[PDB]
RNA sequence: GCUGCAGUUAAAAAGCUCGUAGUUGGAUCUUGUGGAGGGUUCCCCGCCCCUUGCCUCUCGGCGCCGGCCCGAAGCGUUUACUUUGAAAAAAUUAGAGUGUUCAAAGCAGGCCCGAGCCGCCUGGAUACCGCAGCUAGGAAUAAUGGAAUAGGACCGCGGUUCUAUUUUGUUGG
RNA sequence: GACGACCCAUUCGAACGUCUGCCCUAUCAACUUUCGAUGGUAGUCGCCGUGCCUACCAUGGUGACCACGGGUGACGGGGAAUCAGGGUUCGAUUCCGGAGAGGGAGCCUGAGAAACGGCUACCACAUCCAAGGAAGGCAGCAGGCGCGCAAAUUACCCACUC
């Protein structure tokens, strides 16, 4: 079957970092299109229902987005299958809570609940500088906007903060050594440090290796690197773990060592 | 040993013994598939036929015995065998110009014990096994 | 013809090992057997030998006990990657008690023993016990 | 050389006008021919005989128009008489999991030789890089070629 | 029957030799001393000549008092080999956690309170993933390799031929 | 607020192309070429690259490292069974990719189809008819015939999953 685009998604070829069962049925969400990749996404129902359980039926979930209640980037969004993945701000303001979307150090969309104030902006990557017609400058950002008249000096792998009214850039960072990033893509998924050192081939890839506060020193991809803040000084709130990663004999000793595993 | 252990000698190897395993006994019979097409079977388990005639047939030296057996064409293949009958007096319980259900003795297409040429015995006669009409489960239907 | 130096070498002393010669006398000489033999020297199977030179290849001369039992070549020369080797170690030696198959490495020629705390693989030459 | 037409069809460069416009030994220049060539890029070295010279051809990179992006390989020539063009031959071993032995395997390419290399000959060693398809069975053009690396093809007595 | 078979008589070496492909192929081109990690010499800096071979430099930092020093830039003839990274769909398999009433499974679940907790805590690991391709380190082993009726070296010079546009505010000679 | 439309970017892909990897056979050893084989030059055509096609011109291409030809109860892979180590055999079948709707060919619409629960014709089948004409494709779920050693209910329902 190939006479056009497929519309179903099987769950036992769904992305995995999803969490989902197999004994419910075959099916299994799929992202619609949209701003982020089909595989970095996080449909929207399976943070609603499959996540924080507002919702126990997938009818439930249509339920509450069509009175709503529900904002991405500070507009309004009302499906069910709506493609929000990494560097977006969700907003129920019937709640008066605010989650962002960011890898945990196990390598999936955790829930991170942060202020209002931090509530009011993302880190988008620049990955596209295009010149238009009668010489006008453009940004293209990994969420997928055009902004335009960007002043000249930013450069691509650099980070952009982005004000969710009125686009037009606060502040940015100039990719560089001794420069905090996180991961994206890639093997490694979460971890944070600082860049270290760059590597530099004549086309096909390029490696960038990174080094933390805790002694490690891993590489990873050109393209899977993102830039959170100055050196050893992050400007988002992290979640807890602080993206150090441990091995599994670390990780095992400190759950019997607080001898804890419910409060 | 007798033979080259180079490093670089992966051809001449795997070349050797893709030929030398044609002379094997079992190989060739599985790989040339002239055994299914000889065979009056499929190369299925069992097969069902119309018996034609019973007959007799007098055991191979030192024994001997009349082992009373049938023939019988098949329908799958249009071809006959000579086809044991087991029990004592099982001969009676068949009766002639019905169908039959046939499977091989046991020895893969050799003759078994002294009675040579019958590599087949009967199972059932009319939905209803030898088993059954010689213990006495089930009954001949008339 | 003398495709394998080192494997005309060894055959000799498995022979004369056998007779109860304690002196023997091994033709050619390389490089390659010398550091072969030091090997051998060190965890005590053999004794103290002599180079003789000439200006063609060399005579070694060599002093032994009966405390040497075999020492095979392997040909051809396989490669090893540190998790081949367990499966080597198993059949070249009558124990996990002792015996050493030797092999080359970048980091030099060495017993297994050595070259699993060197972290390196590297191609087999042969063994003994 | 200096005459490189001979087709049904006028060769030229395109990229390259000539003008009537007035010189003080006109009409209109001294050779009508302002060369015109580019590099590769990649680290690969541009040649003297291309800017110099004289030939029209769009399958070298050098001159003509085609790109050089993807792979890069070697190989060595094997056998040639074909227009503008040549076949090569790529030795390789292939490894056996039931056995620990290899065994040689070989394929032959063609790719396309630019008129620029004007001093190939049978054997020398070659280097080619990946293109968009010029023809059925050339996917390649040379980029470089190198000898005297192993078995020189003269010596020194001068 | 690669690991791991057999060929005098049990089945079995071409009558014999030559010979291209294939397979396989001799020797030969470096050792000692203080500091550091482990013994009582031996296995990250250096030293005898060498030590990650060199320069040449110039642009953007580090220094010390215009002047001087050392990291990054071309690389050590080429491969294999070996070692590390990157890179890889899930289910299955190995395997961590959880009393499915036990198990096959499954991905859950666990805590304290009469009615005041209107809530709290935590998992959904990890391994392996042939080849072939990409990356870095090692340099033994095996291939390949530098001047022999020379060209290697130093800002050593000549002759010959061609040529660059940068700067003297601009444009021509 | 709703709707529509142009171009660029993005998403979902699609299409061509690179390198490497494949079961048996020599009682298959030479094959391929103007009925284009390999290459060159220009053009045609196509979404684009390309002997894809045409004109003119050149004479090549591949092979004992197994081509070419023939065979396969061969859809490919993720896998499965057995097993000390090394292996052997199986993979129609829930995931992923491909091919096809009786056999062939052509084509409309559309962003997307050489579509068959769309269309047009032949060939093979088979139905109705007032004999003038008309209509059809279960390798979709059930069910029946036939074939055979060999395989289920003409059931209930959009509550779950989508």
């Amino acid at each position: 079957m190939a006479r056009g685009p497929k519309k179903h998604l099987k769950r036992v070829a769904a992305p995995k970092h999803w969490m989902l069962d197999k004994l419910t049925s075959v099916f299994a969400p799929r992202p619609s299109t949209g701003p982020h990749k089909l595989r970095e996404c996080l449909p929207l129902i399976i943070f609603l229902r499959n996540k924080l359980k507002y919702a126990l039926t997938g009818d439930e979930v249509k339920k509450i987005c069509m009175q709503r209640f529900i904002k991405i980037d500070g507009k309004v969004r009302a499906d069910i299958t709506y493609p929000a993945g990494f560097m977006d701000v969700i907003s129920i303001d019937k709640t008066g809570e605010n989650f962002r979307l960011i890898y945990d150090t196990k390598g999936r969309f955790a829930v991170h609940r942060i202020t209002p104030e931090e509530a009011k902006y993302k880190l988008c990557k620049v990955r596209k500088i295009f010149v238009g017609t009668k010489g006008i400058p453009h940004l293209v950002t990994h969420d997928a906007r055009t902004i335009r008249y960007p002043d000249p000096l930013i450069k691509m792998n650099d980070t952009i903060q982005i004000d969710l009214e009125t686009g037009k850039i606060t502040d940015f960072i100039k990719f560089d050594t001794g420069n905090l990033c996180m991961v994206t893509g890639g093997a490694n998924l979460g971890r944070i440090g600082v860049i270290t050192n760059r590597e530099r081939h004549p086309g096909s890839f390029d490696v960038v290796h990174v080094k933390d506060a805790n002694g490690n020193s891993f590489a990873t991809r050109l393209s899977n690197i993102f830039v959170i803040g100055k050196g050893n000084k992050p400007w988002i709130s992290l979640p807890r773990g602080k993206g150090i990663r441990l091995t599994i004999a670390e990780e095992r000793d400190k759950r019997l060592a607080a001898k804890q595993s419910s409060g | 040993m007798g033979k080259c252990r180079g490093l670089r000698t992966a051809r001449k190897l795997r070349s050797h013994r893709r030929d030398q395993k044609w002379h094997d006994k079992q190989y060739k019979k599985a790989h040339l598939g002239t055994a299914l097409k000889a065979n009056p079977f499929g190369g299925a388990s069992h097969a069902k036929g119309i018996v034609l005639e019973k007959v007799g047939v007098e055991a191979k030296q030192p024994n001997s015995a009349i082992r009373k057996c049938v023939r019988v064409q098949l329908i799958k293949n249009g071809k006959k065998i000579t086809a044991f009958v087991p029990n004592d007096g099982c001969l009676n319980f068949i009766e002639e110009n019905d169908e039959v259900l046939v499977a091989g003795f046991g020895r893969k297409g050799h003759a078994v014990g002294d009675i040579p040429g019958v590599r087949f015995k009967v199972v059932k006669v009319a939905n209803v096994s030898l088993l059954a009409l010689y213990k006495g489960k089930k009954e001949r239907p008339r | 013809v003398r495709m394998n130096v080192l494997a005309d070498a060894l055959k000799s002393i498995n022979n004369a090992e056998k007779r109860g010669k304690r002196q023997v006398l091994i033709r050619p000489c390389s490089k390659v057997i010398v550091r072969f033999l030091t090997v051998m020297m060190k965890h005590g199977y053999i004794g103290e030998f002599e180079i003789i030179d000439d200006h063609r290849a060399g005579k070694i001369v060599v002093n032994l006990t009966g405390r040497l039992n075999k020492c095979g070549v392997i040909s051809p020369r396989f490669d090893v990657q540190l998790k081949d080797l367990e499966k080597w170690q198993n059949n070249l030696l009558p124990s996990r008690q002792f015996g050493f198959i030797v092999l080359t490495t970048s980091a030099g020629i060495m017993d297994h023993e050595e070259a699993r705390r060197k972290h390196t693989g590297g191609k087999i030459l042969g063994f003994f016990f | 050389m200096a005459d490189i037409q001979t087709e049904r069809a006028y060769q030229k460069q395109p990229t390259i006008f000539q003008n009537k416009k007035r010189v003080l030994l006109g009409e209109t220049g001294k050779e009508k021919l302002p060369r015109y060539y580019k590099n590769i890029g990649l680290g690969f070295k541009t040649p003297k005989e291309a800017i110099e010279g004289t030939y029209i051809d769009k399958k070298c990179p050098f001159t003509g128009n085609v790109s050089i992006r993807g792979r890069i390989l070697s190989g060595v020539v094997t056998k040639m008489k074909m227009q503008r063009t040549i076949v090569i031959r790529r030795d390789y071993l292939h490894y056996i999991r039931k056995y620990n032995r290899f065994e040689k395997r070989h394929k032959n390419m063609s790719v396309h030789l630019s008129p620029c290399f004007r001093d190939v000959q049978i054997g020398d060693i070659v280097t080619v890089g990946e293109c968009r398809p010029l023809s059925k069975t050339v996917r390649f053009n040379v980029l470089k070629v190198t000898k005297a690396a192993g078995t020189k093809k003269q010596f020194q007595k001068f």
